């Protein structure tokens, strides 16, 4: 059953609509009369359903429109490795990873915008210096085997070619071969493509990749090649490959090894070492190449699940309609016929998913670092952390957005009765009414703590505070979890797991103040890559403040999605739509009642989440983890250095989160006041760029309070007088200039909000990090 | 509070004048032998304070302008008020220029270019057409032609 | 008649519709087929005469129109319902669709001017008398 | 209950009669247009003031006019 | 300095300021 | 007293903020509950509405006039500080309200009283 | 419900706006049931009385 | 007033109040009491062309 429906040429390759824009929806092709068709015609240009109601045209879209997208990605790919390649200090920072900071742009020397190029970053070949880069791409370059600039410009004329690829089979697949629509519902065959061939063999290729370049290139920089010197093909010869690993390229041989299921030889070069290596902070790359292996096996299996061709495998409908119960009614029956018709249904899930695995991203890889000399790179650290945790967080209000869009368009009561999520609907009161009661109860129970503890201590009551030096609220589950995976390698439950992740270490430990220079993981450079992360009473304060805010965010989104269609106030809300500014002043007043709107609010408390996910990080990091060592003493000195409590007064030593954290005092003192003397003396140098954009962004988030707090019918009466001055000097244009339509107002209001607000804390972290 | 008799006279003749003077000198002579390409070379430098040394500056010695019509400080606000007025002027009569010449509402969303050029060089002497509608009452629309809201 | 086939949801009644109205939709249907309840979810309309209480008499006119639109369902009719159990008939009132004009009706709510030239708010100053008289 | 009014520049287009979605309005036969009817809000105790009708009204400034009264359980939309 | 007696005078004060408050508030309702 | 001073001065500006708003308040209260336009027939009350376009698009105009220009000299400046050129800012000094010291006998330099002091 | 007193269009609605409305209102003494001119004018007059009393206290 | 004429119009609350505009329809009937129907170039706010008026609102500029 699965073949290949394709139509041959079906849009002609034309400009002939370049002269008419708007085409495609039936109001826009109208023409403009007012400034609001500007604006829709950029909001509805992609909205691919109201252009057209054929379900196979849609899919031709977005077929050709994931191309074009993935173009985009390998052109800002290319010129990520054409700027490494010339307009960098690569060459010399791979002499010196950990005394030179990495640099791949560098400005023009005009209005006196070259004091952005910095020392520290001038060296041989980059001799102006640059803005010193925070993506850490020299760290993953060097990590899967760059050595040298002409590398890199190689890398990006590749990813040029691939774009032109992507580029053309977009073209191709609209305008020449385009699929039919039941090619694009063999989601069996597209599962057991894109898991073992995608997944699994992408995987097994980057380990060949890992093998037979990373691995030689680290074992010549290991042995003191300078890198110049560095074969890049040494793990293509056999000989020389036998150099670095003696039993797995042996006289024992390789490939002999392998097909006689002698695998104990390649022991080598595949590990389940598990740490960090000593010397770079990260993980071993025999790790890395064993993981991909076995991940690549697991994918490639994976892939071989489900039906197509040859009668073996698993029916995923089939699968839905059998798992069902007396609870749940008819189960998921139903659930493969929206799966398989609903683009936003699946974009819904593919966006939950991808935001939760960026997210996922992030903790991992502070935690277990796999690029050599990235864990002392702390504004690289605090970036990376940072810039996914955002990344994630937009993802997962899109997942919001869409699942309500599918309740408004793609819903269907024929195929959902008595299923999952016709029962879902069924009790959607109860759903939200015990959301609200637990998000009143972390809000109560844990920003409440913040308040008791900053009017204790203004009080003069320091042992009626929530701390460690007062009522302690121990994460005693958090730390069970720790000492678990601290005794896992090497004991019962992995017994060749040599090692693990630093942070799990915290037995043994009572405070981040109290650390010795055995527990942590410093390099060369005296920096501490990581160390044992401790959690005290702040640490269980600012997790329930995280459970408090994710909580209401999936309140505002999943109110948006059980009520897109209806309400008690609003029963035929769907055939409004998913988009529309409320239903007038009646019914007490029903603004932002559509499922859009969740989507408007639930942005701002992804906001507020990420915003504190990320200040916790970033405090909490250098108060405990991050500093330097010495090599007398053996002593831990971390970036802010331990706060005495006095209490008494008898001091109390404790690190400066934990004694300072528990109280929005402490974040406004301590945190926002303390860490902003970097970005506000930037001026006159060259991190005063950072300084121009913190004032900047500053005034962006003001400027979206005009949009957010007021209406348009205010703004439209304003530019009735305007239109008059115009009118009254032969000056008005023919498209009428009307205020900005009611939604539009909320969006442009929190687009300028979030764009204000997150590039205010950027600027501030990088300040900060690269400043000290 | 302290009154500030002078609180303006000669940049030359401020002594925080010849300490930022011989500071951004000394700057650009670092970078000109064994340095950088800078946007004030040495040469750019002597220009800069060449032409800060006649104007006012105050106890800080930077150069404070001067902006009540006094003709040696005519460079100050009065030369490019009249610079601005001519460019601001040009590209707002070529968009009314432009405006009365449109076939509708396409025309403004796809700019006509040889229209457009057209209507930005007429527009470039501007007051050659302007002020001979301005006094003929023929910039304005009649009171009965233009729309008004309830009073 | 008898109600649709619906598993119960928690968007249905509350005490209003025990104390002061709820509200009663009758309609006929020749096929047994699936709706979506203004109250939240599925249900199945019987082949017969179908009775459905709700909340308000928006969620009867909401199911009204879905009647309509996806399954030309016209005869649809509304009661009211009072605690002490009287049925009154609200719609449709007179038997003709509102939109179709019908010899019989009073003219209400009508002002015999443009809108306009009602009167200014000073003119109607310490009266209960409004400007839309 | 709010008031609706319907005033003497409609053209009995029908059009807020079809937008209500609580059947307060109706079609009475006139004679001050070509169409020969007017709108009319005999049961404005169930208007709940959402101005879909003042949506729909095509003429310049509008033939049917909500104005917001006294609140009630009917017009402000409460299930309980 | 203000004695006990004179803390008790002015609450004598302010118990007719407000009984005449309250003829006033009861007259304006 | 130094706190004094500025509570004082603090605390009848913003009560003179909350008087000039509440002015034009009861000012357009007035117009929707008082107004007569017949007893006040072409006086100078009715003319400011018969104008009321020109009123709002040129306190539209100077509003933006002086947010693009002061903003704009703000941000240059600004700017000339981050780049380590604070030589070239704009600095305007403010002779026209050293005038008004002048008159009332203030002795600053390159200014004259104009009447003989 | 009979507050507010003032207004039987604020008194006769059912939902926690009575309360809020009723506050909000108050003193706009114009929009009462019942207020003529002149009565406005004696109610303003002693209310001016309290509220110089205010200040004195 | 005809078909075709170029109007001005007299009605204050309308968005079109002293624009011209161009008769397209005159109701050659009695009893109705805005009868003639104007097309402008400029829509409303709610994107609307045409309106009806009554002779005693328009003033015929042709
Ligand atoms: C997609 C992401 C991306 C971004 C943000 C940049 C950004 C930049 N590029 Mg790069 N570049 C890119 C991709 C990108 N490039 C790609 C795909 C290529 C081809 C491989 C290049 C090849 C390239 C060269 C050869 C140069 C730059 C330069 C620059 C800088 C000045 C911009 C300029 O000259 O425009 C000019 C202004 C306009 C085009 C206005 C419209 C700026 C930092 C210049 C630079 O770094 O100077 C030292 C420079 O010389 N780029
Ligand atoms: C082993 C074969 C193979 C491989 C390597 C891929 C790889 C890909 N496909 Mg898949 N695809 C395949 C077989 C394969 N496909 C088959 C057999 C079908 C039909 C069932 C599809 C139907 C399909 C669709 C509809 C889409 C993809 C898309 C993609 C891209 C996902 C985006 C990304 O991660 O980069 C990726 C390039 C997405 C894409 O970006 O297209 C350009 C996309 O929208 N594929
Ligand atoms: C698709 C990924 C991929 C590709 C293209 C290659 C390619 C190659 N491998 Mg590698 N290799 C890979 C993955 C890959 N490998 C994986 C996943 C493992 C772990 C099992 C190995 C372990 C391995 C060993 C032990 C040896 C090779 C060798 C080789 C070379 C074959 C030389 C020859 O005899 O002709 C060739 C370059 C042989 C060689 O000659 O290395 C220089 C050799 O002895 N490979
Ligand atoms: C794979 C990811 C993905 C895809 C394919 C889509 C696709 C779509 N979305 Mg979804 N969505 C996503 C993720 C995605 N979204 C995310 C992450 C969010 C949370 C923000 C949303 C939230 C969302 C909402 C609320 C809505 C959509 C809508 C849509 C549809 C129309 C898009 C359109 O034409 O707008 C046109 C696009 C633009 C006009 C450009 C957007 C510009 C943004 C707002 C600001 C960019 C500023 C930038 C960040 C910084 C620049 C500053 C600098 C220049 C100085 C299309 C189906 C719309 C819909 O109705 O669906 C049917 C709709 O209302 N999406
Ligand atoms: C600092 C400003 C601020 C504060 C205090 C709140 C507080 C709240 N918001 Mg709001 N919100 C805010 C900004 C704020 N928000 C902004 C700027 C927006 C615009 C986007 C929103 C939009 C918004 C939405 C869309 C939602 C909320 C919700 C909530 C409630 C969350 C549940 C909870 O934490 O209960 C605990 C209560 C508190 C933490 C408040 C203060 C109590 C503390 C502990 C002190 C106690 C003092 C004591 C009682 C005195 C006696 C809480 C009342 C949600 C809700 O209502 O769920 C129930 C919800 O869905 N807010
Ligand atoms: C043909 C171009 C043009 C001209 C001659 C005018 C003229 C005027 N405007 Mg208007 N304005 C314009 C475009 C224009 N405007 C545009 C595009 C906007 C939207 C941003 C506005 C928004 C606007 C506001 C909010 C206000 C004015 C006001 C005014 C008046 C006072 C001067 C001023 O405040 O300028 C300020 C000008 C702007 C804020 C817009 C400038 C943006 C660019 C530079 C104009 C576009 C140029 C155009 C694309 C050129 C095309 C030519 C080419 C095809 C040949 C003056 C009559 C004020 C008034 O009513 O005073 C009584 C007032 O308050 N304008
Ligand atoms: C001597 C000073 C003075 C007096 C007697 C009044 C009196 C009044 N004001 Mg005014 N007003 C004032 C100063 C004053 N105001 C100031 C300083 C401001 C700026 C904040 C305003 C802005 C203002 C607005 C926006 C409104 C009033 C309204 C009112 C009326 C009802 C008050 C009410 O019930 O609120 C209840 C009190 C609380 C909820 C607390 C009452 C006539 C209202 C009105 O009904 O106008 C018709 C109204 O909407 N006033
Ligand atoms: C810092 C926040 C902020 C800023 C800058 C503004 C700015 C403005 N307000 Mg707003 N306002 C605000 C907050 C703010 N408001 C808030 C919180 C409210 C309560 C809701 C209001 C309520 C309000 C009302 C009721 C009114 C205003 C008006 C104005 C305009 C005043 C005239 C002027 O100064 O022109 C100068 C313009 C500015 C200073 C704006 C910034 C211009 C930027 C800097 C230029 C951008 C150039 C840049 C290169 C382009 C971006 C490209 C990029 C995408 C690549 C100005 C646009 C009035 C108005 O419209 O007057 C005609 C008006 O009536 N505001
Ligand atoms: C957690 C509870 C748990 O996991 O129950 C799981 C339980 C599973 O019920 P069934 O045996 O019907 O499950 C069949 C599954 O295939 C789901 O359709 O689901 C429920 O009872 C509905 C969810 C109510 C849960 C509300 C909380
Ligand atoms: C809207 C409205 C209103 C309001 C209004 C307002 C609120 C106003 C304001 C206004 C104002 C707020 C004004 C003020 C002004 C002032 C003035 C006018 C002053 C002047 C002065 C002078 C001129 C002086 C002089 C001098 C000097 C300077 C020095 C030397 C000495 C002498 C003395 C000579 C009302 C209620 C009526 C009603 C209607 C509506
Ligand atoms: S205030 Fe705006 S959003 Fe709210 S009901 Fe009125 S028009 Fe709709
Ligand atoms: S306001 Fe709403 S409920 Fe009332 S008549 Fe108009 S459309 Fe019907
Ligand atoms: S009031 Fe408006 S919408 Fe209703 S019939 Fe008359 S013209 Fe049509």
């Amino acid at each position: 059953p699965v073949r290949v429906l394709v139509d041959n040429d079906p849009v002609p390759t034309s400009t002939e609509k370049w002269g008419k824009p708007g085409w495609f929806e039936r109001n826009l092709a109208r023409g403009p009369k007012t400034t609001t068709w500007i604006w829709d015609l950029h909001a509805l240009a992609h909205d691919f359903e109201t252009h057209t109601s054929d379900k196979e045209e849609i899919s031709r879209k977005i077929f050709s429109a994931h191309f074009g997208h993935l173009a985009v990605v390998c052109v800002w790919l290319s010129g990520m490795f054409w700027h490494g390649a010339y307009f960098s200090n690569f060459t010399a920072w791979m002499e010196n990873p950990l005394g030179l900071k990495p640099s791949a742009q560098t400005v023009w020397p005009v209005f006196g915008q070259e004091i952005l190029n910095d020392p520290s970053t001038v060296a041989k070949g980059f001799e102006q210096g640059g803005i010193v880069i925070t993506s850490g791409l020299f760290h993953l370059w060097r990590a899967v085997g760059f050595t040298t600039t002409g590398q890199l410009a190689a890398m990006s004329i590749a990813m040029l070619i691939i774009a032109a690829l992507f580029l053309f089979a977009g073209w191709f697949h609209y305008h020449k071969r385009a699929p039919k629509l039941e090619w694009f519902q063999n989601v069996e065959s597209m599962l057991n493509h894109h898991l073992a061939g995608l997944f699994g063999l992408g995987s097994l290729f980057w380990t060949g990749h890992l093998i037979h370049v990373a691995l030689p290139v680290k074992a010549q920089l290991d042995a003191g090649i300078a890198p110049a010197q560095v074969n890049p093909f040494a793990g293509l010869d056999y000989g020389l490959m036998g150099q670095y690993f003696p039993k797995g390229f042996g006289p024992n041989g390789g490939l002999g090894a392998f097909f006689t299921l002698n695998w104990g030889q390649f022991t080598d070069f595949l590990t389940f070492k598990g740490g960090l290596e000593p010397a770079t902070g990260a993980l071993y790359l025999t790790d890395i190449a064993h993981h991909h292996l076995a991940i690549a096996t697991l994918f490639i299996i994976a892939g071989h699940m489900y039906r197509t061709n040859w009668g073996i495998g698993h029916s995923i409908k089939e699968m839905l309609e059998a798992h069902k119960g007396p609870l749940t009614g008819e189960g998921h029956r139903g659930l493969y016929e929206v799966l398989t018709t609903s683009w936003h249904a699946q974009l819904a899930i593919n966006l939950a998913m991808a935001g939760s695995i960026t997210i996922i991203v992030a903790h991992h890889m502070y935690a277990m670092n796999p690029y050599p000399y990235m864990g002392t790179d702390y504004a690289t650290q605090i970036s990376l952390f940072t810039h996914h945790m955002w990344i994630g967080g937009f993802l997962i209000v899109g997942a919001g957005a869409h699942a309500a869009i599918f309740m408004v368009r793609d819903y269907d009561p024929v195929t959902n009765q008595n299923n999952l999520l016709d029962r879902v609907l069924r009790h959607r009161d109860a759903i939200i009414s015990h959301l609200n009661w637990v998000t009143l109860f972390l809000g109560f129970h844990s920003f409440g703590l913040y308040v008791h503890n900053d009017t204790m201590q203004a009080l003069g009551r320091p042992r009626d505070m929530f701390a460690d030096f007062a009522i302690p609220l121990q994460p005693v589950f958090a730390q069970w979890i720790q000492n678990i995976h601290a005794a896992a390698p090497g004991g019962a439950t992995a017994p060749w797991v040599g090692g693990t992740s630093p942070t799990w270490y915290t037995g043994a430990l009572s405070s981040a103040a109290t650390l010795q220079a055995n527990q942590v993981l410093a390099l060369a450079n005296d920096k501490i890559s990581i160390s044992p992360i401790h959690l005290g009473t702040a640490d269980f304060m600012v997790h329930h403040i995280f459970a408090l805010c994710i909580h209401v965010t999936v309140l505002i989104l999943l109110k948006g999605v059980l009520f897109a269609r209806s309400s008690r106030l609003i029963p035929d809300k769907a055939n409004l739509g998913f988009r529309f500014p409320c239903d007038g002043p009646g019914r007490g007043g029903t603004c932002q009642s559509s499922a859009w709107d969740h989507v408007f609010l639930g942005l701002f408390w992804m906001y507020n989440t990420i915003s504190v996910v990320i200040f916790h990080f970033s405090w909490k990091m250098q108060s405990d983890v991050w500093g330097t060592v010495d090599r007398s003493t053996g002593a831990v000195n971390h970036i802010i250095g331990n706060t005495d409590v006095l209490l008494g007064g008898q001091t109390v030593a404790l690190s400066q989160y934990a004694a300072s954290s528990i109280n929005i005092n402490g974040w406004l003192r301590d945190f926002l006041w303390a860490q902003s003397s970097a970005v506000i003396n930037s001026y006159g140098g060259p991190l005063s760029a950072y300084g121009l954009m913190f004032l900047g962004a500053h005034f962006i988030w003001a400027f979206s309070l005009m949009f957010l707090f007021s209406g348009r019918g205010y703004w439209q009466e304003l530019i009735e007088s305007i239109v008059w001055a115009h009118n009254k000097l032969k000056v008005a244009p023919a498209i009428q200039p009307r205020a900005l339509s009611i939604t539009q107002g909320r969006a442009v209001g929190v687009a300028h909000y979030l764009l204000g607000g997150i590039a205010t804390t950027w600027a501030f972290f990088l300040a900060r990090f690269l400043a000290l | 509070q302290t009154q500030v008799k002078d609180p303006l006279k000669l940049c030359k003749d401020v002594p925080a004048y010849q300490e930022l003077k011989t500071q951004r000198l000394e700057a650009a002579q670092k970078a000109q032998a064994d340095g950088k390409p800078v946007t004030f070379n040495e040469a750019g430098t002597k220009q800069k304070f060449e032409r800060y040394d006649t104007a006012y500056c105050g106890q800080d010695g930077y150069p404070h302008l001067i902006t009540s019509g006094q003709l040696d400080r005519a460079g100050d606000f009065l030369i490019p008020s009249v610079l601005f007025l001519w460019i601001a002027g040009a590209l707002g009569w070529a968009g009314r220029l432009y405006l009365a010449e449109s076939k509708g509402p396409e025309d403004e969303i796809i700019i006509d270019l040889p229209k457009a050029i057209k209507c930005l060089l007429l527009g470039l002497i501007w007051p050659v057409q302007a002020i001979p509608e301005l006094i003929s009452g023929k910039i304005r629309v009649p009171e009965d032609r233009v729309t008004i809201s309830p009073r | 008649g008898s109600t649709p086939l619906f598993g119960g949801s928690t968007g249905g009644l509350l005490r209003k519709a025990q104390i002061e109205e709820k509200y009663l939709i009758v309609w006929n249907s020749k096929e047994e087929q699936v709706f979506e309840m203004p109250t939240g979810g599925a249900a199945t309309m019987v082949a017969g005469t179908n009775v459905l209480y709700l909340a308000r008499k928006e969620q009867c006119h909401a199911l009204h129109r879905q009647l309509v639109s996806t399954f030309k369902i016209r005869d649809s009719k509304i009661y009211r319902v009072y605690p002490n159990g009287e049925q009154v008939l609200i719609f449709p009132m007179d038997g003709v669709p509102s939109e179709k004009s019908n010899p019989g009706r009073e003219v209400v709510g009508y002002v015999p001017r443009k809108i306009g030239d009602n009167p200014n708010p000073v003119d109607v100053k310490f009266t209960g008398k409004e400007t839309f008289d | 209950s709010h008031s609706v009014k319907i005033y003497d520049t409609c053209i009995g287009c029908t059009q807020c009669v079809r937008a209500c979605p609580l059947d307060v309005l109706e079609m009475v036969p006139w004679d001050g247009n070509k169409a020969g009817t007017i709108a009319s809000s005999p049961r404005t105790e169930d208007c709940v003031g959402c101005k879909r009708c003042e949506t729909a009204c095509p003429t310049d400034f509008l033939s049917i006019r909500v104005y917001l009264g006294a609140e009630t359980t009917r017009s402000m939309g409460l299930a309980y | 300095v203000v004695s006990g007696a004179q803390v008790a005078i002015a609450f004598v004060v302010a118990l007719i300021a407000g009984i005449a408050a309250l003829l006033l508030s009861t007259a304006l309702g | 007293d130094h706190t004094t001073m500025a509570a004082l001065y603090t605390h009848h500006q913003y009560i003179a903020g909350f008087l000039m708003v509440g002015a034009f308040a009861h000012g357009a209260i007035f117009f929707v509950r008082d107004y007569d336009p017949k007893a006040n027939e072409n006086n100078v009350l009715a003319r400011m509405l018969e104008h009321k376009e020109a009123l709002i698009s040129h306190l539209s105009w100077v509003s933006l006039f002086l947010g693009f220009h002061t903003l704009g000299l703000y941000v240059h400046n600004d700017v000339m500080l981050a780049f380590g050129r604070p030589e070239d800012q704009l600095l305007i000094e403010p002779v026209f309200a050293q005038f008004v010291q002048v008159q009332s006998g203030k002795i600053i330099e390159g200014i004259p009283a104009l009447f003989g002091g | 419900t009979r507050f507010p007193k003032f207004s039987q269009d604020l008194a006769q609605d059912p939902t926690t706006r009575r309360i809020w409305y009723g506050i909000a209102t108050a003193h706009d003494f114009e929009s009462h049931d019942g207020m003529t001119e002149e009565s406005l004018y004696q109610k303003l007059f002693a209310t001016h009385f309290g509220h110089l009393a205010i200040i004195f206290l | 007033i005809e078909r075709g004429a170029k109007v001005r119009i007299l009605r204050k609350e309308s968005y079109w109040y002293r624009e011209v505009g161009t008769v397209a329809s005159v109701d050659k009937s009695e009893k109705t009491i805005y009868p003639v129907t104007v097309r402008f170039e400029k829509v409303n706010y709610s994107g609307i062309n045409t309106n009806n008026f009554g002779v005693s609102e328009l003033e015929e500029v042709e």
